RNA sequence: AAACUGCGAAUGGCUCAUUAAAUCAGUUAUGGUUCCUUUGGUCGCUCGUACUUGGAUAACUGUGGUAAUUCUAGAGCUAAUACAUGCCGACGGGCGCUGACCCCCUUCGCGGGGGGGAUGCGUGCAUUUAUCAGUGGUGACUCUAGAUAACCUCGGGCCGAUCGCACGCCCCCCGUGGCGGCGACGACCCAUUCGAACGUCUGCCCUAUCAACUUUCGAUGGUAGUCGCCGUGCCUACCAUGGUGACCACGGGUGACGGGGAAUCAGGGUUCGAUUCCGGAGAGGGAGCCUGAGAAACGGCUACCACAUCCAAGGAAGGCAGCAGGCGCGCAAAUU
RNA sequence: CUCUCGGCCGAAGCGUUUACUUUGAAAAAA
């Protein structure tokens, strides 16, 4: 699956656009490739359209399927360890627990 | 400006809470609260520059941060809190009670009070009106709504409030020959008995005082506080009876005490 | 506390109900 | 008929004129209940506002305006504006270096009620003030006495 | 942007006045709500204060009191006839204030048949429906009946209202302002003032 | 520690360019509006999973792009007073209408009355409209409160799924155990405090080699609306022809921010007030906005105009009339 | 100053109205 990438002048890719090249966009709260600094700032910046083309220095891939053999670096892997749920109910959740 | 102003300057701060020029750029605006910022006294300017408890402003928040200081029954941690007139401050780790009343100069004064007469307080009717379902609501001068009150109590009278319960015991009514206190203007801080009341419709209301030695002077209506019934005040009264001495008179009175000094 | 409230006005306000149209009885009477 | 001149209905918003009655008490007479009320500091109604007919929504007696502030008097200078007249203020302003005077003279624009009839060019009004009713008007008219020459 | 100060105006003398400060917060001005009839769509604005108004930009619906009658009900909207303040606004169907509109009858004829027991914008050719049959022509006992007997005696209505309700619309002025609540309520006509607008309306083709 | 959440950043400090009934001062009004916060009052007043409901996102761990920024992209986890959703209880009823049926008087009887009533709809505070009667208040309400018929916005009013400290009394009991004290946070609506914003009356320096001005593009008033937090040509449509002026309108100038005040002065007066206090305005010049209770904010954003910084030429970043300090300017003014 | 109505005074009309003068009230500090 195509997640995203970057350009050759390190421009973040957008989903909205539908273009091959750069754009100017005023990205305010709640949108991608923009972080805000004050409450309501709304800020023009530049970004790469989502159509994938060859002037690209990085593009992302998501494996959803996997193959008949696994790659030596990715998949042969153990999963590691991570953190279990905090709210009650998702630990009930999880672990089929019942009220008593 | 853009929004509500924060600061005071020193030179612009009230003068009854006299204040020196030298000390600083800035005064202790007091915050909102009960009184108006014109009509009050901060808790530092009481506790620092009347009192002499604290040097500085940080010993104020020392002293307020330990929950000693209470007002009109409850302990209060902000130093710039408004404390206006007919307030009750007390103070249990000396045991010490005090009552904001002006003196003859307009000022407020260190006015000790008996751990008794602590336990109620004296307000001014200055609303009546009905609310849902037909309950009659009671606003006095110190932001205190009561539910309920007697039908009889109207406007410009006097309730006397208990502070624990914040309850009604009695009123005294606006009539001539009452006990009257003056809270604003020229003759703020003055004693007298109402003599008679001038009706301007659409317009201020004058009131006539005269004081135990025969003075007499007047004011508007807003600036009479009823102290008590006839010539009997239901408070006590700080060392000057509420009357005004002339500067001779004043100076006379100096003399003789330093004559009889030593 | 709004049961007694209520109650408490509810004597009050008979009491002086009672009183002026008293007064008033005895100023017209008289 | 001659109230009803304008593009909308004429009519005094707090009077319901659709209530149904019997056959017996259309008969009678179809009166309308007219709107008036005090505006207080001493002045009487107009016997004109209570028994006219004529629909004035700023007018001080039967119309929604209040009457607060400064009450103040002129002399009717002109009547050309639809129910508003220009009214002249005369007065005196010191000067100190000389220790005299010298005449001035303010104009005010204020509104005039379809109660005052018979109103010439040249006799006394009293206006009160209300809040602003136009670009330029500020004060209604509340009384009006005749000039000195009146037979 | 759109600003309504009083300082970009002449003077009373006729002199043009030089502005002392830039356009503030306070005196703005926002575009109209042109409210039309249709299916409902309402955006609610963010005014001083932080609180709300209702900006209806579509309304169909509305309820309407029949005063003669003390009756309030709610019925949708049909058409504007009238408008006081321009005609362009007739034209492209615009709801604002003061304006004469259409609206149906149905739910205050019901009102009517179940109060009074009388028939009321039916035709002449007496059909009926077994429902309104036995809404009019109910079994009741002697009480009741003597109660609807007594209620039938106050049982009248103007010939413009009787011919309306047979016409199946009504005539209706709106009170509220809906690009200010966000809702179109008002009243229905009658007496001097329907006459008065029927002139109009009359006179307007 | 970090990060999410909350609050503040609209105060303070600087300067005097604009500005001549404008700003500003005294005096009044808001019965024509909004108001974070503090203080007080309400917060079982609605009759219709709860022993606690849902999905995500940072910090973190890993993989990266660009010469360059307080640039950010993908992947793996996990919280709430973030974001959402939603009950029980009080809840027994009461009151307004609809009202099958059942009684009690008078009547020979019809008829004239007086009650009880099952079954249905509605119900509290705020919101919008119409009608009715006349607890408390004002000099004056179209005020406050009451009653009736409805409405009640999916870009949605309230009616607590939050936190801490001390922990105890009660039962046919050992439980679904029941009850309970102080606080913290939040919230619809009144009142108060701090205000702000529009209005009333009077008051300002020279100039006629400025005597008529305003009204096509609102100038003066009327009617109905729109917009606005409210009152109003604030704006729109249709109408009337108005409004101001030798008592100096209109125009022009000002090395004009206005006052509290300063210098000189017998008594009058003349000149000054950029400058520490109170109001106003501005952030290189204009204009337009987001957030917020409050800004047309500039140590916030977006453009144009004039300047101007880095660049790998593809891009990125600007605002000292804040404290120092530098250049220029000048007769003229201090420590990075 | 004036009749009336209420407890000599209280309400209400005052003044044909101003100018003037003498009081009183409200009037930020510095
Ligand atoms: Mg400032
Ligand atoms: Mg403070
Ligand atoms: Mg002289
Ligand atoms: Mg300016
Ligand atoms: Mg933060
Ligand atoms: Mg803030
Ligand atoms: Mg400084
Ligand atoms: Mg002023
Ligand atoms: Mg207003
Ligand atoms: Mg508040
Ligand atoms: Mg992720
Ligand atoms: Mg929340
Ligand atoms: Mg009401
Ligand atoms: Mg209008
Ligand atoms: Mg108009
Ligand atoms: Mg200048
Ligand atoms: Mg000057
Ligand atoms: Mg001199
Ligand atoms: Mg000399
Ligand atoms: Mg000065
Ligand atoms: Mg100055
Ligand atoms: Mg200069
Ligand atoms: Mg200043
Ligand atoms: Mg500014
Ligand atoms: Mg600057
Ligand atoms: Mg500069
Ligand atoms: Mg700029
Ligand atoms: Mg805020
Ligand atoms: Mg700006
Ligand atoms: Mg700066
Ligand atoms: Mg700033
Ligand atoms: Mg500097
Ligand atoms: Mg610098
Ligand atoms: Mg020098
Ligand atoms: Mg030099
Ligand atoms: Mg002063
Ligand atoms: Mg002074």
């Amino acid at each position: 699956r195509i997640s995203g990438g970057n350009d050759k002048q390190g421009f973040p890719m957008k989903q909205g656009v539908l273009t091959h090249g750069r754009v100017r966009l005023l990205l305010s709260k709640g949108h991608s490739c923009y972080r805000p600094r004050r409450t309501g700032e709304r800020k023009r910046k530049s970004v790469r359209g989502c159509i994938v083309d060859a002037n690209l220095s990085v593009l992302n891939l998501v494996i959803v399927k996997k193959g008949e053999k696994d790659i030596p670096g990715l998949t042969d892997t153990t999963v590691p360890r991570r953190l279990g749920p905090k709210r009650a109910s998702r630990i009930r959740k999880l672990f089929n627990l019942s009220k008593e | 400006a853009r929004g509500p102003k924060k600061h005071l300057k020193r030179v612009a701060a009230p003068k009854h809470w006299m204040l020196d020029k030298l000390t600083g750029v800035f005064a202790p605006r007091p915050s909102t609260g009960p009184h108006k910022l014109r009509e009050c006294l901060p808790l530092i300017i009481f506790l620092r520059n009347r009192l002499k408890y604290a040097l500085t402003g940080d010993e104020v928040k020392k002293i307020c941060m330990q929950r000693f200081i209470k007002i009109d029954g409850k302990v209060r941690t902000d130093i710039t809190y408004p404390a206006g007139f007919m307030d009750v401050i007390s103070i249990d780790k000396t045991g010490e009670n005090f009552r904001l009343i002006y003196d003859t100069k307009g000022r407020f004064a260190v006015h000790r009070i008996t751990p008794e007469e602590a336990k109620y307080k004296l307000c001014k009717v200055r609303k009546i009106f009905v609310g849902t379902k037909g309950i009659p609501h009671l606003v006095t001068h110190d932001a205190r709504t009561i539910r309920y009150p007697d039908p009889l109590i109207k406007v410009n009278d006097t309730i006397q409030i208990d502070l624990e319960t914040g309850k009604i015991t009695d009123f005294i009514k606006f009539d001539t020959g009452n006990l009257c206190m003056v809270t604003g203007g020229a003759n703020l801080g003055r004693i007298g008995v109402i003599t008679n009341r001038e009706r301007h419709p659409g317009s201020f209301d004058v009131v006539h005082v005269k004081d135990a030695n025969g003075n007499s002077f007047a004011t508007r209506l807003s600036n009479i506080f009823v102290i008590g019934k006839g010539n009997k005040p239901w408070i006590s009264l700080p060392r000057g009876k509420g009357i005004r001495l002339t500067i001779a008179e004043e100076r006379d009175k100096r003399l003789a005490a330093k004559q009889s000094s030593g | 506390k709004n049961k007694e409230e209520a109650a408490e006005y509810a004597k009050l306000l008979a009491k002086r109900m009672k009183e002026a149209k008293e007064k008033r009885q005895e100023q017209i009477a008289k | 008929a001659d109230i009803q001149t304008e593009r909308a209905y004429q009519k005094q918003p707090t009077i319901f004129q659709n209530k149904k009655r019997v056959l017996l008490g259309e008969t009678g007479k179809e009166k309308l209940p007219r709107y008036y009320k005090n505006i207080g500091l001493g002045f009487k109604t107009p016997k004109e506002a209570i028994e006219g007919t004529y629909i004035d929504k700023k007018c001080p007696f039967t119309g929604n305006v209040s009457i607060r502030g400064r009450i103040l008097s002129g002399v009717v200078t002109k009547m050309k504006m639809q129910r508003t007249i220009v009214i002249r203020r005369d007065y005196l302003h010191y000067i100190r270096k000389y220790n005299r005077f010298e005449k001035r003279h303010k104009n005010m624009s204020v509104h005039l009620s379809p109660c005052f009839r018979d109103v010439q060019i040249g006799d006394i009004v009293t206006v009160g003030e209300c809040r602003p009713l136009s670009k330029t008007v500020r004060f209604n008219v509340l009384k009006v006495t005749k000039a000195a020459g009146t037979k | 942007g759109i600003s309504r100060d009083n300082w970009h105006k002449r003077r009373k003398t006729g002199g043009k006045r030089k502005p002392y400060h830039k356009k503030r917060k306070y005196e703005l001005g926002r575009p109209a709500a042109n409210t039309k009839i249709g299916p409902r769509r309402i955006h609610t604005v963010r005014v001083r204060g932080g609180n709300k108004k209702y900006r209806a930009l579509r309304l169909d619906v509305g309820n309407f009191s029949w005063g003669s009658e003390c009756c309030t009900r709610k019925t949708r909207i049909i058409d504007v006839v009238y408008n006081a303040s321009n005609n362009e606004l007739v034209r492209t169907k615009t709801l604002v204030k003061n304006c004469i509109v259409l609206i149906d009858s149905t739910p205050y004829r019901q009102w009517y048949e179940s109060h009074y027991a009388l028939p009321l914008g039916r035709k002449k050719g007496a059909k009926l429906t077994p429902e309104e049959e036995e809404i009019l022509n109910k079994k009741r006992s002697k009480k009741i009946q003597k109660k609807y007997d007594e209620r039938k005696k106050n049982a009248k209505i103007s010939s413009l209202l009787e011919e309306q309700f047979q016409q199946g619309k009504l005539l209706a002025c709106i009170a509220s302002r809906p690009g200010q609540c966000g809702r179109a309520d008002g009243y229905v006509l009658e007496g001097k003032e329907l006459e008065f607008y029927l002139r109009k309306i009359k006179a307007r083709k």
